[PDB]
């Protein structure tokens, strides 16, 4: 089964199984290895495992990471992934001293918010949109990976579960705990991501719920009735919540030009209903002149 | 989400053909029957309403029980085991807490195991190749809903209801499409309710008119007629309650206009 692979090291731990890099030995392929347990299930097949597999056989796309083969045992089941050099965190790390330049960071969003459209349009939230999700290649490529705690959505949703997404890139109708969430918080995580790859910071590091809702807050205003109808009404808003004035975009992100500005606003914009699609993002003005630069890797 | 709304469709229609069993299966199969597999569809909708699943859940369920019996030859001592491993994988697809693998041998009264019940469920897997986010009556229904002008929640139960009581049957409902059953069941429960029928933006939608849908219809409207004599009745029961308007309980109307 596994006697054509050839264990090169171990990558890390996503929500469920552990990650090994390794090699293909009658072709060459390097692949990334998901090792999943299933001995410690007495529960059987885990949900997240279920879920992973049956919506990455369906979603095929050149920013959304390649699940090539699965490898069952009675004991262990492995995924056999397209191996990529590196994760978003570490490329952004390893780029602090001289900054990530711009034509990369559009590159890179251009390409997240492709994929992002694919999944949408094929009834899958991601719902864990992250740094360390976002895997880069040698080749310029960006992908999104880990989909152990995606979706498949029903049109139009019901309610699903809520602890979802990490708190740094969890939107605030998940946080106001509504009865309803949809496709828009991906576009929130990425929103976050975008400002992140610009400053080199996350733009919300809070440390609780409460917390988070009050960077949000100081960052983009407390949101009123006027700026997203129904607020007041949520279940877990509160009218002591302290009034913040809005900040002006242009320091929020110092850097980023007219354009830059324009289309991170549309993606954290409060109301989930008026945040821009992934699908609309990819017309936005800020993408005209997009190309495809490679990155520097230090592997 | 009204922008991906049109992609996803096409997209289901699509995977909907698929996902579909193979309309002949049951006479290939030697020991079970159309007959005891209403049996064990029926023992499922209990099985829903006593650990409060989704509607979603029941017709994966099935989908997958369907899928599995259109390749694999099974004896009627072992139905209800392919039975209860499609369950717990439908709810662990799509339930927010679904119930654990101790409940699911529970509900079976020990006649099976729990590594019997893991030992299928890898099997049920292993056969349909991984391939669960199948779409439903369900999922096509919830998307017609949208056109109603304006919502009326006794014609959505209702059509939840009928199209939930083709699930029972395999012949004839095998050789419809899920996207053609949504349709039939709206159409009647709409009718049945305000008098109206499908509408026109639906038609621009699915490509389906009333003469398409006929065929099904005229299944559909004879089983809702029949079903206070069916055999089975655990889908009537539940759609009594309040949580559906006791739509159960309304009239299905003497003919069609047509
Ligand atoms: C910190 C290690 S690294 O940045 O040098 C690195 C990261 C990723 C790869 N390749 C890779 N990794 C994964 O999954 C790894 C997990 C992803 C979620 C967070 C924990 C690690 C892949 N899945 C599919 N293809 C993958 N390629 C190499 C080096």
């Amino acid at each position: 089964s596994m006697e054509n692979f050839q264990k090169v090291e171990k990558i890390g731990e996503g929500t469920y199984g552990v990650v090994y890099k390794a090699r293909n030995k009658l072709t060459g392929e390097v692949v990334a290895l998901k090792k999943i347990r299933l001995d410690t299930e007495t529960e059987g097949v885990p949900s997240t495992a279920i879920r992973e597999i049956s919506l990455l056989k369906e979603l095929n796309h050149p920013n959304i990471v390649k699940l090539l083969d699965v490898i069952h045992t009675e004991n262990k089941l492995y995924l056999v992934f397209e191996f990529l050099h590196q994760d978003l965190k570490k490329f952004m790390d390893a780029s602090a001293l001289t900054g990530i330049p711009l034509p990369l960071i559009k590159s890179y969003l251009f390409q997240l918010l492709q994929g992002l459209a694919f999944c949408h349009s094929h009834r899958v939230l991601h719902r864990d949109l992250k740094p360390q999700n976002l895997l880069i290649n040698t080749e310029g490529a960006i992908k999104l990976a880990d989909f152990g705690l995606a979706r498949a959505f029903g049109v139009p949703v019901r309610t699903y579960t809520h602890e979802v997404v990490t708190l740094w890139y969890r939107a605030p109708e998940i946080l106001l705990g509504c009865k309803y969430y949809s496709t828009a918080v991906d576009i929130w995580s990425l929103g976050c991501i975008f400002a992140e790859m610009v400053t080199r910071r996350a733009l919300f590091p809070g440390d609780s719920e409460i917390d988070q809702l009050f960077r949000i807050f100081r960052t983009l205003g407390t949101p009123d009735e006027v700026v997203w109808p129904g607020v007041t009404s949520m279940p877990d808003y509160k009218p002591s919540f302290p009034k913040w004035a809005r900040q002006d975009f242009s320091k929020v992100v110092p850097p980023l030009d007219e354009d830059g500005r324009s289309l991170l606003s549309q993606m954290l914009h409060y109301d989930p209903n008026k945040r821009i699609s992934a699908k609309a993002a990819l017309a936005h003005p800020f993408f005209q002149d997009v190309t495809k630069p490679v990155p520097h890797l230090r592997l | 989400v009204p922008d991906y709304h049109e992609d996803i469709h096409t997209y289901l229609r699509e995977m909907e053909v698929k996902c579909k069993p193979k309309v002949g299966y049951m006479k290939k199969q030697p020991d079970i029957t159309n007959s005891m597999r209403a049996i064990l569809v029926d023992w499922l909708v209990e099985v829903g309403e006593e650990y409060k699943l989704q509607n979603e859940t029941l017709h994966l369920a099935v989908n997958y029980i369907d899928r599995f019996l259109s390749s694999m030859s099974v004896l009627r001592g072992k139905l209800q085991l392919v039975g209860t491993a499609a369950m717990l994988l439908a709810s662990k697809f799509e339930e927010i807490y679904p119930p654990e693998v101790a409940e699911f041998v529970y509900i079976t009264d020990d006649t099976y195991t729990k590594k019997q019940v893991l030992r299928m469920e890898h099997l049920v897997l292993k056969v349909l190749t991984f391939d669960l986010a199948a779409p439903t009556v369900n999922q096509f229904l919830t998307q017609y809903f949208l056109h109603q002008q304006p919502a009326n929640c006794k014609v959505e139960s209702l059509a939840m209801f009928l199209g939930e009581l083709s699930l029972i049957d395999a012949d004839p409902y095998l050789k419809y499409l899920p996207s053609v059953i949504a349709g039939a069941a709206f159409h009647l429960a709409l009718y049945t309710v305000t008098g109206q029928s499908w509408p026109e933006s639906l038609i621009r939608k699915t490509g389906y008119t009333l003469e398409s849908l006929k065929p099904c219809l005229m299944d559909l409207h004879q089983t809702y007629l029949k079903a206070p004599q069916h055999a089975q009745q655990s889908i009537r029961e539940k759609y009594k309650n309040s949580k559906y308007h006791g739509v159960s309980l309304l009239n299905p109307p003497e003919t069609l206009n047509l």
